[PDB]
DNA sequence: TCGGATGTATATATCTGACACGTGCCTGGAGACTAGGGAGTAATCCCCTTGGCGGTTAAAACGCGGGGGACAGCGCGTACGTGCGTTTAAGCGGTGCTAGAGCTGTCT
DNA sequence: AGACAGCTCTAGCACCGCTTAAACGCACGTACGCGCTGTCCCCCGCGTTTTAACCGCCAAGGGGATTACTCCCTAGTCTCCAGGCACGTGTCAGATATATACATCCGA
């Protein structure tokens, strides 16, 4: 049998290809799915989970915490103009709300 | 009895970590929200890769299908950058052996 | 004269430590047992998940808080500080929700 | 019966403090009390659809997810 | 083919079964097609959700029924689920 | 002897076309018999839910065809047909006529 | 001469224009328009009739229910006036901002 | 090569819009705000409608894809096909 | 007040091209039968959900003082509505062309 | 389902002439934004009270998850034929034009 290598590996690529793959099939997104659109999602996925996760490993350096918890994920997805607006109509469970106070609460003499 | 076996993306959200943050952990209740979030976006770029199909009245969701989707829903840089992204794993992957 | 935080002064430190907490703001009890009295209302002796308890409270509470989010910025637009109800009507009909 | 109103004065005050409300008329916890309760009804009568539809009698966090999933709003972190 | 898929004949007897005396315009008429178009993927829509929500490989009437109570408003619901068991009924007792 | 599903079922909407959609839909790779019966008998009910109301706009404004204006004012007037079409726009419906309290004269 | 007072004339059009549905902007400058904006994105695009009718009656859906909106956050504020912080205030309000 | 078309859209235009809206008054501020948002939501639904056409390989813009992009927004459009 | 301007709704008659009726016909609905596995049924278990007790102790409720922010009343000025004469190009009808939508067939 | 060749022939873009309503610039008034002031109420902050949320531990039973068994219901294939869908047609509904009522607003 011929060396056994993962499609994720060619790909150069984490997230399993297979599990996407089949999931589209299962799914019943398409009577048809191609060899690619599990390799395009696959990358989609994995680049959008490492855009989410380095803002959010930044967030908890700057919290000067060793783990991601649900408030930095919040954090750096409501930070981010571009997250915020994929994610705008998505809610996230312990995450809270970003700091935000209006500059007539602030206060005055 | 024994319990049935739950697949997630835990074991791949993690690897992803370890290349962006390599001292970071991730707490369960965050790699919860990440598989969510996974999942969450598989099923938006699918179900959008699912219209363009029907709308074209192929049969066949292609990574054209895939790369529309992901124009449509993704904002103008992050479209950029997946795009980009997932031009260079498919060409990369088609090339490679 | 016993020292006494201005009005307001607390409840802008008040707004800094929810907003820097993610904690549930309503206790689980009295949310639990206002979930069981509608759910009653549409099928009887209905059981709820440990979890799903919490999903409609972190829903909940996401909810109202996003809503008071809006409903202050539209209170602020009437040059008022002070939230009314005709601000979350308000909220809530520009929102699309009615 | 009492349950709307559980949902203690001070609770519906955390909620609008972290909501960024610097000062809330006294009138808007019965009025929160009420929005809260046609959201609740609305995603507890479409849980209870999902939960009747599978036959089940308890109502699974993937129900509340669905429903919240139909109404429009995605919450992340229960899974699924 | 080219042939073009409407609701044109239909949306046409259940006016004249509503109000023989009364038409419809063209405009009026690709309205309604669309309206129609739309409900339908929203029920079968929902009716997918459902199915693969509880891992069935098929769509019955209670997919529907509670597609349909979950879309539609309550009056509508409960008039939609009193002709569609109405229909069903029929459908089957008439063989 | 062949009689269409739709008359078995009292409907006249087309069972065959609605199974045929729900089959071609890819909703599922299974549809059972009633589902196109059950949809096909929704689907008629909300059919004539519209023209009705739709009808009866039209003769209260003393047309005798339905026209985009009455949709519009219909399936806006009906507490139930507006929640569900409340993110529709009809083409050439308009809006219905309202104008603020606080808008008119004193 | 004769001269309606500020105010009379503006409630005549609402009522003319709600009783109305016909289309507000002019066809041919909301056409360039379309076409400006479209050549942004691809040059040399053709657009249907029917394609820019449908972007018009859209358009003036959307600003109409857009101008409702807005009206209803300017009477909250105790004016009649529309000012711009009530579209501003309004489009973040529904969320599309 | 088209250029400046917004200005295009008359004030009275905006006024009929608004009229038809129940607006009573309308600050001299609105017209150049209104444009704004109009380009805003126009480039928006045309960015949309052109990608259905570039995924399609089309080079007309079909009104199915203004239609398929309303529906992709949250504002679908009765009466240009099912 | 209040009567006159004077736009919008309505009523009248003519018209006209829209849709409602009449037709041809073919392909998509209905009928028949099968395979087969999805779905239903039955028994079992167990776990987690519901229920209870204890208790304590954080949170909520309640009372009160007062001050600050909601809002009535006010002045004004400048912005916006409305009217007019100007003039502009959209709207309309007509003519030109050919890009490229849509289709077929291959076909691979 | 797209590469390739080719046909159609639609209809989108290109262009001019004319019409005239819509757009425009400007006149000019007072309606209406809002800055300022007054005020009072009702909402905040805290002491004080108390209660019920919370923790922790145990019961138990039922319903959910599971395995085992079955079969009846649907997809696939085949048969068939008249339902529905482009074409044909005409007639009558509400657009358009005209006349004229009335309700709504303005200058006196």
């Amino acid at each position: 049998r011929a060396k056994a290598k993962t499609r994720s590996s060619r790909a150069g690529l984490q997230f399993p290809v297979g599990r996407v793959h089949r999931l589209l099939r299962k799914g019943n997104y398409a009577e048809r799915v191609g060899a690619g659109a599990p390799v395009y999602l696959a990358a989609v996925l994995e680049y959008l989970t490492a855009e989410i996760l380095e803002l959010a490993g930044n967030a908890a350096r700057d919290n000067k915490k060793t783990r991601i918890i649900p408030r930095h994920l919040q954090l750096a997805v409501r930070n981010d103009e571009e997250l915020n607006k994929l994610l705008g109509r998505v809610t996230i469970a312990q995450g809270g709300v970003l700091p935000n106070i209006q500059s007539v609460l602030l206060p005055k003499k | 009895r024994r319990k049935s076996r739950k697949e997630s993306y835990a074991i791949y959200v993690y690897k992803v970590l370890k290349q962006v943050h390599p001292d970071t952990g991730i707490s369960s209740k965050a790699m919860s929200i990440m598989n969510s979030f996974v999942n969450d976006v598989f099923e938006r770029i699918a179900g959008e890769a699912s219209r363009l199909a029907h709308y074209n009245k192929r049969s066949t969701i292609t990574s054209r299908e895939i790369q529309t989707a992901v124009r449509l829903l993704l904002p103008g840089e992050l479209a950029k950058h997946a795009v980009s992204e997932g031009t260079k794993a498919v060409t990369k992957y088609t090339s490679a052996k | 004269k016993p020292h006494r935080y201005r009005p307001g002064t607390v409840a802008l430190r008040e707004i800094r430590r929810y907003q820097k907490s993610t904690e549930l703001l309503i206790r689980k009890l009295p949310f639990q047992r206002l979930v069981r009295e509608i759910a009653q209302d549409f099928k009887t002796d209905l059981r709820f998940q440990s979890s799903a308890v919490m999903a409609l409270q972190e829903a909940s509470e996401a909810y109202l808080v996003a809503l008071f989010e809006d409903t202050n910025l539209c209170a602020i637009h009437a040059k008022r500080v002070t939230i009314m109800p005709k601000d979350i009507q308000l909220a809530r009909r520009i929102r699309g929700e009615r | 019966r009492d349950n709307i109103q559980g949902i203690t004065k001070p609770a519906i005050r955390r909620l609008a403090r972290r909501g960024g409300v610097k000062r809330i008329s006294g009138l808007i916890y019965e009025e929160t009390r009420g929005v809260l309760k046609v959201f609740l009804e609305n995603v507890i009568r479409d849980a209870v659809t999902y939960t009747e539809h599978a036959k089940r009698k308890t109502v699974t966090a993937m129900d509340v997810v669905y429903a919240l999933k139909r109404q429009g709003r995605t919450l992340y972190g229960f899974g699924g």
